[PDB]
Protein backbone atom coordinates (compact mmCIF):
# COMPACT_ATOMS: atom_id res chain seq x y z
CA UNK A 1 0.00 0.00 0.00
CA UNK A 2 1.46 3.31 -1.15
CA UNK A 3 1.26 6.74 0.41
CA UNK A 4 -1.65 9.01 -0.46
CA UNK A 5 -0.93 12.27 -2.27
CA UNK A 6 -3.23 15.17 -3.00
CA UNK A 7 -6.35 14.02 -4.91
CA UNK A 8 -8.43 15.65 -7.66
CA UNK A 9 -11.43 17.73 -6.55
CA UNK A 10 -13.90 20.12 -8.20
CA UNK B 1 -0.28 24.80 -31.76
CA UNK B 2 -3.42 22.78 -32.46
CA UNK B 3 -5.41 25.18 -30.25
CA UNK B 4 -3.84 28.34 -31.67
CA UNK B 5 -6.88 29.41 -33.69
CA UNK B 6 -9.42 29.04 -30.83
CA UNK B 7 -10.45 31.85 -28.48
CA UNK B 8 -9.12 31.55 -24.94
CA UNK B 9 -12.64 31.64 -23.50
CA UNK B 10 -13.78 28.86 -25.85
CA UNK B 11 -10.78 26.80 -24.78
CA UNK B 12 -11.80 27.19 -21.12
CA UNK B 13 -15.41 26.33 -21.90
CA UNK B 14 -14.40 23.19 -23.80
CA UNK B 15 -12.07 22.11 -20.99
CA UNK B 16 -15.09 22.22 -18.70
CA UNK B 17 -17.16 20.19 -21.18
CA UNK B 18 -14.33 17.66 -21.47
CA UNK B 19 -14.18 17.31 -17.69
CA UNK B 20 -17.92 16.62 -17.63
CA UNK B 21 -17.45 14.05 -20.40
CA UNK B 22 -14.44 12.53 -18.58
CA UNK B 23 -12.26 13.22 -21.65
CA UNK B 24 -9.17 14.16 -19.70
CA UNK B 25 -6.69 14.11 -22.57
CA UNK B 26 -8.94 16.52 -24.48
CA UNK B 27 -9.32 18.56 -21.29
CA UNK B 28 -5.54 18.75 -20.89
CA UNK B 29 -5.10 19.80 -24.54
CA UNK B 30 -7.68 22.58 -24.16
CA UNK B 31 -6.02 23.83 -20.97
CA UNK B 32 -2.59 23.74 -22.64
CA UNK B 33 -3.99 25.93 -25.42
CA UNK B 34 -5.42 28.29 -22.83
CA UNK B 35 -2.06 28.55 -21.03
CA UNK B 36 -0.33 29.26 -24.32
CA UNK B 37 -2.39 32.41 -24.79
CA UNK B 38 0.02 33.92 -22.24
CA UNK B 39 -2.45 35.30 -19.70
CA UNK B 40 -2.44 34.26 -16.05
CA UNK B 41 -4.83 31.57 -14.85
CA UNK B 42 -7.51 32.13 -12.24
CA UNK B 43 -7.94 29.69 -9.35
CA UNK B 44 -10.76 27.97 -11.22
CA UNK B 45 -8.58 27.60 -14.33
CA UNK B 46 -5.60 26.34 -12.35
CA UNK B 47 -7.91 23.63 -11.02
CA UNK B 48 -8.93 22.61 -14.55
CA UNK B 49 -5.29 22.40 -15.62
CA UNK B 50 -4.41 20.44 -12.49
CA UNK B 51 -7.32 17.97 -12.75
CA UNK B 52 -6.72 17.35 -16.46
CA UNK B 53 -3.04 16.51 -16.38
CA UNK B 54 -3.24 14.64 -13.07
CA UNK B 55 -5.91 12.38 -14.60
CA UNK B 56 -3.83 11.79 -17.74
CA UNK B 57 -0.63 11.09 -15.86
CA UNK B 58 -2.41 9.10 -13.11
CA UNK B 59 -3.68 6.57 -15.63
CA UNK B 60 -0.17 6.31 -17.08
CA UNK B 61 1.39 5.84 -13.62
CA UNK B 62 -1.13 3.14 -12.73
CA UNK B 63 -0.49 1.33 -16.04
CA UNK B 64 3.27 1.66 -15.58
CA UNK B 65 2.92 0.15 -12.11
CA UNK B 66 0.96 -2.88 -13.37
CA UNK B 67 3.50 -3.60 -16.10
CA UNK B 68 6.49 -2.95 -13.87
CA UNK B 69 5.12 -5.43 -11.33
CA UNK B 70 4.63 -8.07 -14.05
CA UNK B 71 8.15 -7.31 -15.23
CA UNK B 72 9.70 -7.91 -11.81
CA UNK B 73 7.69 -11.08 -11.18
CA UNK B 74 9.10 -12.44 -14.46
CA UNK B 75 12.68 -11.98 -13.16
CA UNK B 76 12.43 -14.87 -10.68
CA UNK B 77 10.72 -12.80 -23.76
CA UNK B 78 11.13 -9.04 -24.30
CA UNK B 79 7.43 -8.16 -24.61
CA UNK B 80 6.73 -7.00 -21.03
CA UNK B 81 9.84 -4.79 -20.87
CA UNK B 82 9.13 -3.33 -24.33
CA UNK B 83 5.54 -2.50 -23.48
CA UNK B 84 6.58 -1.08 -20.10
CA UNK B 85 9.16 1.14 -21.85
CA UNK B 86 6.44 2.28 -24.25
CA UNK B 87 4.15 3.39 -21.43
CA UNK B 88 7.13 4.94 -19.60
CA UNK B 89 8.07 7.05 -22.63
CA UNK B 90 4.49 8.31 -22.94
CA UNK B 91 4.40 9.23 -19.24
CA UNK B 92 7.70 11.09 -19.51
CA UNK B 93 6.35 12.97 -22.53
CA UNK B 94 3.34 14.11 -20.53
CA UNK B 95 5.55 15.20 -17.61
CA UNK B 96 7.83 17.04 -20.04
CA UNK B 97 4.81 18.81 -21.50
CA UNK B 98 3.61 19.94 -18.06
CA UNK B 99 7.08 21.01 -16.89
CA UNK B 100 7.52 22.95 -20.13
CA UNK B 101 4.27 24.88 -19.61
CA UNK B 102 5.29 25.68 -16.04
CA UNK B 103 8.70 26.98 -17.07
CA UNK B 104 7.61 28.59 -20.33
CA UNK B 105 4.41 30.25 -19.22
CA UNK B 106 3.20 29.78 -15.65
CA UNK B 107 5.95 30.19 -13.03
CA UNK B 108 6.80 33.86 -12.51
CA UNK B 109 5.59 37.77 -9.88
CA UNK B 110 1.89 37.14 -9.13
CA UNK B 111 -0.22 35.65 -6.35
CA UNK B 112 1.53 33.89 -3.51
CA UNK B 113 -1.22 31.31 -3.96
CA UNK B 114 -0.40 30.93 -7.64
CA UNK B 115 3.38 30.94 -7.23
CA UNK B 116 3.14 28.20 -4.60
CA UNK B 117 0.71 26.15 -6.68
CA UNK B 118 2.93 26.13 -9.78
CA UNK B 119 6.06 25.28 -7.81
CA UNK B 120 4.16 22.44 -6.11
CA UNK B 121 3.06 21.27 -9.56
CA UNK B 122 6.68 21.39 -10.74
CA UNK B 123 7.67 19.26 -7.73
CA UNK B 124 4.89 16.75 -8.48
CA UNK B 125 5.75 16.18 -12.14
CA UNK B 126 9.46 15.88 -11.40
CA UNK B 127 8.42 13.34 -8.75
CA UNK B 128 6.45 11.39 -11.36
CA UNK B 129 9.56 11.38 -13.59
CA UNK B 130 11.57 10.21 -10.58
CA UNK B 131 9.22 7.24 -10.07
CA UNK B 132 10.41 5.74 -13.40
CA UNK B 133 13.94 7.17 -13.61
CA UNK B 134 17.35 5.53 -13.20
CA UNK B 135 21.02 6.43 -13.18
CA UNK B 136 22.57 9.81 -13.94
CA UNK B 137 19.10 11.10 -14.73
CA UNK B 138 17.42 10.01 -11.48
CA UNK B 139 19.64 12.11 -9.22
CA UNK B 140 19.06 15.15 -11.46
CA UNK B 141 15.25 14.75 -11.33
CA UNK B 142 15.18 14.16 -7.56
CA UNK B 143 17.08 17.35 -6.73
CA UNK B 144 14.86 19.22 -9.20
CA UNK B 145 11.75 17.97 -7.37
CA UNK B 146 13.19 18.83 -3.94
CA UNK B 147 14.24 22.33 -5.02
CA UNK B 148 10.77 23.08 -6.40
CA UNK B 149 8.99 21.74 -3.31
CA UNK B 150 11.35 23.51 -0.92
CA UNK B 151 10.86 26.89 -2.59
CA UNK B 152 7.10 26.38 -2.53
CA UNK B 153 7.32 25.49 1.18
CA UNK B 154 9.23 28.67 2.05
CA UNK B 155 6.73 30.93 0.28
CA UNK B 156 3.72 29.10 1.72
CA UNK B 157 4.90 29.35 5.34
CA UNK B 158 5.57 33.08 4.77
CA UNK B 159 2.40 34.04 2.94
CA UNK B 160 -0.41 31.58 3.63
CA UNK B 161 -2.22 30.42 6.76
CA UNK B 162 -1.51 26.88 7.95
CA UNK B 163 -4.95 25.60 6.81
CA UNK B 164 -4.65 26.93 3.24
CA UNK B 165 -5.35 23.96 0.88
CA UNK B 166 -2.42 24.72 -1.44
CA UNK B 167 -0.19 24.92 1.62
CA UNK B 168 -1.56 21.63 2.94
CA UNK B 169 -1.59 19.83 -0.41
CA UNK B 170 2.00 20.90 -1.02
CA UNK B 171 3.08 19.69 2.43
CA UNK B 172 1.26 16.39 1.88
CA UNK B 173 2.96 15.84 -1.48
CA UNK B 174 6.37 16.95 -0.20
CA UNK B 175 6.16 14.36 2.57
CA UNK B 176 5.20 11.66 0.04
CA UNK B 177 8.33 12.73 -1.86
CA UNK B 178 10.44 12.28 1.27
CA UNK B 179 8.95 8.87 2.03
CA UNK B 180 8.58 7.31 -1.42
CA UNK B 181 11.30 9.00 -3.53
CA UNK B 182 14.05 10.33 -1.24
CA UNK B 183 13.79 7.40 1.21
CA UNK B 184 13.64 9.75 4.20
CA UNK B 185 10.74 8.40 6.28
CA UNK B 186 11.70 10.43 9.36
CA UNK B 187 11.71 13.59 7.23
CA UNK B 188 8.35 12.59 5.75
CA UNK B 189 6.88 11.75 9.15
CA UNK B 190 8.10 14.92 10.83
CA UNK B 191 6.79 17.08 7.98
CA UNK B 192 3.40 15.35 7.93
CA UNK B 193 3.07 15.65 11.72
CA UNK B 194 4.01 19.30 12.08
CA UNK B 195 1.82 20.14 9.06
CA UNK B 196 -1.24 18.50 10.64
CA UNK B 197 -0.49 19.82 14.15
CA UNK B 198 -0.04 23.38 12.88
CA UNK B 199 -3.30 23.23 10.93
CA UNK B 200 -5.18 22.11 14.07
CA UNK B 201 -3.44 24.72 16.21
CA UNK B 202 -4.64 27.38 13.78
CA UNK B 203 -7.90 25.65 12.86
CA UNK B 204 -9.68 29.03 13.03
CA UNK B 205 -8.04 30.06 9.73
CA UNK B 206 -10.19 27.68 7.65
CA UNK B 207 -11.75 29.53 4.74
CA UNK B 208 -15.48 29.46 3.99
CA UNK B 209 -14.86 28.76 0.32
CA UNK B 210 -12.26 26.00 0.81
CA UNK B 211 -12.61 24.36 4.26
CA UNK B 212 -13.75 21.00 2.86
CA UNK B 213 -10.53 20.82 0.83
CA UNK B 214 -8.43 21.72 3.88
CA UNK B 215 -10.00 19.10 6.13
CA UNK B 216 -9.69 16.45 3.42
CA UNK B 217 -5.91 17.00 3.25
CA UNK B 218 -5.59 17.03 7.05
CA UNK B 219 -7.21 13.57 7.08
CA UNK B 220 -4.86 12.39 4.31
CA UNK B 221 -1.90 13.59 6.37
CA UNK B 222 -3.27 11.54 9.29
CA UNK B 223 -3.78 8.47 7.08
CA UNK B 224 -0.17 8.68 5.89
CA UNK B 225 1.03 9.01 9.48
CA UNK B 226 -0.93 5.92 10.53
CA UNK B 227 0.46 4.05 7.52
CA UNK B 228 3.99 5.21 8.39
CA UNK B 229 3.77 4.37 12.12
CA UNK C 1 0.97 -0.60 -40.30
CA UNK C 2 2.50 0.46 -36.98
CA UNK C 3 2.40 -3.18 -35.82
CA UNK C 4 3.73 -4.62 -39.07
CA UNK C 5 7.20 -5.44 -37.75
CA UNK C 6 6.01 -7.27 -34.60
CA UNK C 7 5.45 -11.02 -34.37
CA UNK C 8 1.80 -12.09 -34.18
CA UNK C 9 2.41 -13.92 -30.90
CA UNK C 10 4.06 -10.84 -29.37
CA UNK C 11 1.08 -8.76 -30.47
CA UNK C 12 -1.28 -11.16 -28.67
CA UNK C 13 0.89 -11.14 -25.56
CA UNK C 14 1.00 -7.35 -25.47
CA UNK C 15 -2.77 -7.11 -25.95
CA UNK C 16 -3.11 -9.22 -22.81
CA UNK C 17 -0.67 -6.97 -20.94
CA UNK C 18 -2.59 -3.90 -22.11
CA UNK C 19 -5.85 -5.39 -20.86
CA UNK C 20 -4.26 -5.97 -17.46
CA UNK C 21 -3.00 -2.38 -17.48
CA UNK C 22 -6.42 -1.11 -18.62
CA UNK C 23 -4.80 0.45 -21.71
CA UNK C 24 -7.64 -0.34 -24.07
CA UNK C 25 -6.54 1.83 -26.98
CA UNK C 26 -3.15 0.10 -26.92
CA UNK C 27 -4.95 -3.23 -26.58
CA UNK C 28 -7.10 -2.45 -29.62
CA UNK C 29 -4.02 -1.42 -31.65
CA UNK C 30 -2.22 -4.66 -30.77
CA UNK C 31 -5.28 -6.73 -31.71
CA UNK C 32 -5.64 -4.83 -35.00
CA UNK C 33 -2.02 -5.70 -35.80
CA UNK C 34 -2.72 -9.33 -34.95
CA UNK C 35 -5.77 -9.41 -37.24
CA UNK C 36 -3.73 -7.88 -40.04
CA UNK C 37 -1.39 -10.87 -40.03
CA UNK C 38 -4.21 -12.62 -41.91
CA UNK C 39 -4.64 -15.72 -39.76
CA UNK C 40 -7.94 -16.62 -38.11
CA UNK C 41 -8.53 -15.70 -34.47
CA UNK C 42 -9.18 -18.23 -31.73
CA UNK C 43 -12.04 -17.75 -29.28
CA UNK C 44 -9.63 -16.27 -26.74
CA UNK C 45 -8.29 -13.81 -29.34
CA UNK C 46 -11.76 -12.84 -30.52
CA UNK C 47 -12.51 -11.95 -26.91
CA UNK C 48 -9.43 -9.70 -26.70
CA UNK C 49 -10.43 -7.92 -29.91
CA UNK C 50 -14.00 -7.56 -28.69
CA UNK C 51 -13.09 -6.27 -25.21
CA UNK C 52 -10.54 -3.79 -26.57
CA UNK C 53 -12.68 -2.04 -29.15
CA UNK C 54 -15.84 -2.16 -27.03
CA UNK C 55 -13.94 -0.36 -24.24
CA UNK C 56 -12.59 2.27 -26.65
CA UNK C 57 -15.92 2.89 -28.33
CA UNK C 58 -17.87 2.67 -25.04
CA UNK C 59 -15.95 5.59 -23.58
CA UNK C 60 -16.58 7.55 -26.78
CA UNK C 61 -20.31 6.73 -26.72
CA UNK C 62 -20.60 7.77 -23.08
CA UNK C 63 -18.76 11.05 -23.78
CA UNK C 64 -20.90 11.69 -26.86
CA UNK C 65 -24.01 11.15 -24.74
CA UNK C 66 -22.91 13.66 -22.08
CA UNK C 67 -22.16 16.33 -24.67
CA UNK C 68 -25.27 15.61 -26.71
CA UNK C 69 -27.40 16.02 -23.59
CA UNK C 70 -25.73 19.35 -22.78
CA UNK C 71 -26.28 20.35 -26.40
CA UNK C 72 -30.02 19.66 -26.28
CA UNK C 73 -30.49 21.36 -22.91
CA UNK C 74 -28.92 24.48 -24.45
CA UNK C 75 -31.61 24.55 -27.17
CA UNK C 76 -34.38 25.66 -24.78
CA UNK C 77 -22.24 29.76 -28.55
CA UNK C 78 -20.88 27.05 -30.87
CA UNK C 79 -18.53 25.37 -28.38
CA UNK C 80 -20.76 22.47 -27.23
CA UNK C 81 -21.77 21.51 -30.78
CA UNK C 82 -18.16 21.77 -32.01
CA UNK C 83 -16.83 19.60 -29.21
CA UNK C 84 -19.67 17.11 -29.67
CA UNK C 85 -18.85 16.90 -33.41
CA UNK C 86 -15.21 16.31 -32.51
CA UNK C 87 -16.04 13.34 -30.27
CA UNK C 88 -18.55 12.08 -32.87
CA UNK C 89 -15.92 12.08 -35.63
CA UNK C 90 -13.51 10.14 -33.41
CA UNK C 91 -16.21 7.56 -32.60
CA UNK C 92 -17.07 7.15 -36.28
CA UNK C 93 -13.38 6.66 -37.05
CA UNK C 94 -13.17 3.85 -34.51
CA UNK C 95 -16.32 2.20 -35.90
CA UNK C 96 -14.92 2.54 -39.43
CA UNK C 97 -11.71 0.89 -38.29
CA UNK C 98 -13.58 -2.06 -36.76
CA UNK C 99 -15.93 -2.47 -39.74
CA UNK C 100 -12.93 -2.37 -42.06
CA UNK C 101 -11.17 -5.17 -40.18
CA UNK C 102 -14.35 -7.26 -40.26
CA UNK C 103 -14.80 -6.81 -43.99
CA UNK C 104 -11.12 -6.88 -44.93
CA UNK C 105 -9.95 -9.75 -42.77
CA UNK C 106 -12.40 -11.44 -40.41
CA UNK C 107 -15.78 -12.23 -42.02
CA UNK C 108 -15.52 -15.24 -44.32
CA UNK C 109 -15.90 -20.09 -44.39
CA UNK C 110 -14.87 -21.04 -40.82
CA UNK C 111 -16.53 -21.79 -37.50
CA UNK C 112 -20.24 -21.19 -37.18
CA UNK C 113 -19.29 -19.67 -33.82
CA UNK C 114 -16.80 -17.34 -35.48
CA UNK C 115 -19.01 -16.41 -38.44
CA UNK C 116 -21.86 -15.50 -36.08
CA UNK C 117 -19.57 -13.53 -33.77
CA UNK C 118 -18.14 -11.36 -36.56
CA UNK C 119 -21.56 -10.68 -38.07
CA UNK C 120 -22.85 -9.72 -34.61
CA UNK C 121 -19.84 -7.43 -34.25
CA UNK C 122 -20.64 -5.87 -37.63
CA UNK C 123 -24.22 -5.28 -36.45
CA UNK C 124 -22.98 -3.68 -33.21
CA UNK C 125 -20.59 -1.18 -34.81
CA UNK C 126 -23.12 -0.19 -37.45
CA UNK C 127 -25.53 0.31 -34.53
CA UNK C 128 -23.01 2.59 -32.81
CA UNK C 129 -22.74 4.60 -36.05
CA UNK C 130 -26.54 4.71 -36.17
CA UNK C 131 -26.67 6.21 -32.65
CA UNK C 132 -24.99 9.40 -33.96
CA UNK C 133 -26.15 9.38 -37.60
CA UNK C 134 -28.66 11.55 -39.46
CA UNK C 135 -30.23 11.90 -42.87
CA UNK C 136 -29.37 9.95 -46.01
CA UNK C 137 -26.61 8.23 -44.06
CA UNK C 138 -28.75 7.06 -41.13
CA UNK C 139 -31.07 4.90 -43.24
CA UNK C 140 -28.04 3.31 -44.94
CA UNK C 141 -26.38 2.44 -41.60
CA UNK C 142 -29.60 1.08 -40.06
CA UNK C 143 -30.27 -1.38 -42.89
CA UNK C 144 -26.60 -2.38 -42.76
CA UNK C 145 -26.92 -3.18 -39.04
CA UNK C 146 -30.18 -5.11 -39.54
CA UNK C 147 -28.77 -7.15 -42.43
CA UNK C 148 -25.70 -8.13 -40.41
CA UNK C 149 -27.74 -9.05 -37.32
CA UNK C 150 -30.33 -10.96 -39.34
CA UNK C 151 -27.72 -13.08 -41.11
CA UNK C 152 -26.05 -13.82 -37.77
CA UNK C 153 -29.45 -14.82 -36.35
CA UNK C 154 -30.16 -17.28 -39.16
CA UNK C 155 -26.80 -19.04 -38.78
CA UNK C 156 -27.03 -19.13 -34.98
CA UNK C 157 -30.49 -20.73 -34.91
CA UNK C 158 -29.25 -23.32 -37.44
CA UNK C 159 -25.89 -24.17 -35.90
CA UNK C 160 -25.80 -23.32 -32.20
CA UNK C 161 -27.80 -24.42 -29.17
CA UNK C 162 -30.18 -21.87 -27.66
CA UNK C 163 -27.93 -21.29 -24.60
CA UNK C 164 -24.77 -20.57 -26.62
CA UNK C 165 -23.39 -17.20 -25.37
CA UNK C 166 -22.72 -15.83 -28.86
CA UNK C 167 -26.26 -16.80 -29.81
CA UNK C 168 -27.65 -15.15 -26.68
CA UNK C 169 -25.43 -12.06 -26.85
CA UNK C 170 -26.39 -11.56 -30.49
CA UNK C 171 -30.10 -11.91 -29.68
CA UNK C 172 -29.73 -9.48 -26.78
CA UNK C 173 -28.00 -6.89 -28.97
CA UNK C 174 -30.41 -7.40 -31.88
CA UNK C 175 -33.34 -6.68 -29.58
CA UNK C 176 -31.61 -3.52 -28.30
CA UNK C 177 -31.28 -2.54 -31.97
CA UNK C 178 -35.02 -3.06 -32.47
CA UNK C 179 -35.92 -1.07 -29.37
CA UNK C 180 -33.38 1.77 -29.41
CA UNK C 181 -32.51 2.22 -33.12
CA UNK C 182 -35.34 0.84 -35.27
CA UNK C 183 -38.09 1.99 -32.87
CA UNK C 184 -39.75 -1.44 -32.93
CA UNK C 185 -40.41 -2.19 -29.25
CA UNK C 186 -42.79 -5.06 -30.04
CA UNK C 187 -40.12 -6.64 -32.24
CA UNK C 188 -37.54 -6.11 -29.49
CA UNK C 189 -39.84 -7.50 -26.81
CA UNK C 190 -40.87 -10.55 -28.80
CA UNK C 191 -37.24 -11.34 -29.68
CA UNK C 192 -36.04 -10.91 -26.09
CA UNK C 193 -38.89 -13.08 -24.77
CA UNK C 194 -38.55 -15.98 -27.18
CA UNK C 195 -34.75 -15.87 -26.77
CA UNK C 196 -35.02 -16.19 -22.97
CA UNK C 197 -37.85 -18.75 -23.11
CA UNK C 198 -35.98 -20.94 -25.60
CA UNK C 199 -32.82 -20.85 -23.49
CA UNK C 200 -34.78 -22.00 -20.41
CA UNK C 201 -36.61 -24.66 -22.41
CA UNK C 202 -33.24 -26.04 -23.49
CA UNK C 203 -31.38 -25.14 -20.29
CA UNK C 204 -29.63 -28.53 -20.42
CA UNK C 205 -27.45 -27.30 -23.30
CA UNK C 206 -25.40 -24.98 -21.06
CA UNK C 207 -21.70 -25.57 -21.61
CA UNK C 208 -19.26 -26.26 -18.78
CA UNK C 209 -16.78 -23.72 -20.11
CA UNK C 210 -19.29 -20.91 -20.74
CA UNK C 211 -22.42 -21.34 -18.56
CA UNK C 212 -21.72 -18.23 -16.45
CA UNK C 213 -21.72 -16.14 -19.64
CA UNK C 214 -24.97 -17.72 -20.82
CA UNK C 215 -26.82 -17.13 -17.55
CA UNK C 216 -25.55 -13.55 -17.39
CA UNK C 217 -27.12 -12.78 -20.79
CA UNK C 218 -30.37 -14.55 -19.85
CA UNK C 219 -30.63 -12.20 -16.85
CA UNK C 220 -29.88 -9.19 -19.08
CA UNK C 221 -32.67 -10.29 -21.42
CA UNK C 222 -34.98 -10.43 -18.38
CA UNK C 223 -33.85 -6.98 -17.19
CA UNK C 224 -34.61 -5.50 -20.61
CA UNK C 225 -38.03 -7.15 -20.61
CA UNK C 226 -38.84 -5.69 -17.18
CA UNK C 227 -37.64 -2.29 -18.37
CA UNK C 228 -39.75 -2.61 -21.53
CA UNK C 229 -42.92 -3.79 -19.76
CA UNK D 1 -32.48 4.54 -18.43
CA UNK D 2 -31.28 2.81 -21.59
CA UNK D 3 -31.43 -0.83 -22.59
CA UNK D 4 -28.60 -3.14 -21.59
CA UNK D 5 -26.50 -4.74 -24.33
CA UNK D 6 -23.89 -7.46 -24.09
CA UNK D 7 -21.14 -6.52 -21.59
CA UNK D 8 -17.38 -7.15 -21.56
CA UNK D 9 -16.18 -10.30 -19.76
CA UNK D 10 -12.90 -12.21 -19.43
C1 LIG E 1 -7.11 29.23 -5.99
C2 LIG E 1 -6.35 28.10 -6.67
O1 LIG E 1 -5.15 28.25 -6.93
N1 LIG E 1 -7.00 26.98 -6.98
C3 LIG E 1 -6.35 25.88 -7.69
C4 LIG E 1 -6.20 24.63 -6.83
C5 LIG E 1 -5.38 24.89 -5.58
C6 LIG E 1 -5.12 23.63 -4.77
N2 LIG E 1 -4.51 22.59 -5.64
S1 LIG E 1 -3.88 21.30 -4.87
O2 LIG E 1 -3.44 20.39 -5.89
O3 LIG E 1 -2.93 21.81 -3.92
C7 LIG E 1 -5.20 20.56 -4.01
C8 LIG E 1 -6.04 19.67 -4.67
C9 LIG E 1 -7.09 19.08 -3.99
C10 LIG E 1 -7.31 19.42 -2.67
CL1 LIG E 1 -8.61 18.73 -1.77
C11 LIG E 1 -6.48 20.32 -2.05
F1 LIG E 1 -6.70 20.64 -0.75
C12 LIG E 1 -5.42 20.90 -2.69
C13 LIG E 1 -5.34 22.28 -6.81
C14 LIG E 1 -5.55 23.53 -7.64
C1 LIG F 1 -15.34 -18.74 -28.66
C2 LIG F 1 -15.50 -17.26 -28.95
O1 LIG F 1 -15.83 -16.90 -30.08
N1 LIG F 1 -15.25 -16.38 -27.98
C3 LIG F 1 -15.33 -14.94 -28.20
C4 LIG F 1 -16.47 -14.28 -27.45
C5 LIG F 1 -17.82 -14.85 -27.85
C6 LIG F 1 -18.99 -14.13 -27.20
N2 LIG F 1 -18.89 -12.68 -27.46
S1 LIG F 1 -20.22 -11.79 -27.11
O2 LIG F 1 -19.88 -10.42 -27.35
O3 LIG F 1 -21.31 -12.39 -27.82
C7 LIG F 1 -20.48 -11.99 -25.40
C8 LIG F 1 -19.80 -11.19 -24.50
C9 LIG F 1 -20.01 -11.35 -23.14
C10 LIG F 1 -20.88 -12.33 -22.70
CL1 LIG F 1 -21.17 -12.59 -21.02
C11 LIG F 1 -21.52 -13.13 -23.62
F1 LIG F 1 -22.38 -14.08 -23.18
C12 LIG F 1 -21.35 -12.98 -24.96
C13 LIG F 1 -17.62 -12.09 -27.01
C14 LIG F 1 -16.47 -12.79 -27.71
CL1 LIG G 1 5.47 -2.23 -27.25
CL1 LIG H 1 11.31 32.15 3.93
CL1 LIG I 1 -13.63 21.18 -30.49
CL1 LIG J 1 -31.68 -20.44 -41.94
MG1 LIG K 1 -7.78 34.13 -27.07
MG1 LIG L 1 10.29 -17.92 -14.42
MG1 LIG M 1 13.65 3.75 -19.17
MG1 LIG N 1 -2.13 40.84 -10.74
MG1 LIG O 1 3.65 -12.79 -37.20
MG1 LIG P 1 -31.18 29.33 -22.75
MG1 LIG Q 1 -22.49 14.80 -37.48
MG1 LIG R 1 -10.46 -24.51 -39.85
Amino acid sequence: QRSTSTPNVH
Amino acid sequence: GAMGSMERASLIQKAKLAEQAERYEDMAAFMKGAVEKGEELSCEERNLLSVAYKNVVGGQRAAWRVLSSIEQKSNEGPEVREYREKVETELQGVCDTVLGLLDSHLIKAGDAESRVFYLKMKGDYYRYLAEVATGDDKKRIIDSARSAYQEAMDISKKEMPPTNPIRLGLALNFSVFHYEIANSPEEAISLAKTTFDEAMADLHTLSEDSYKDSTLIMQLLRDNLTLWT
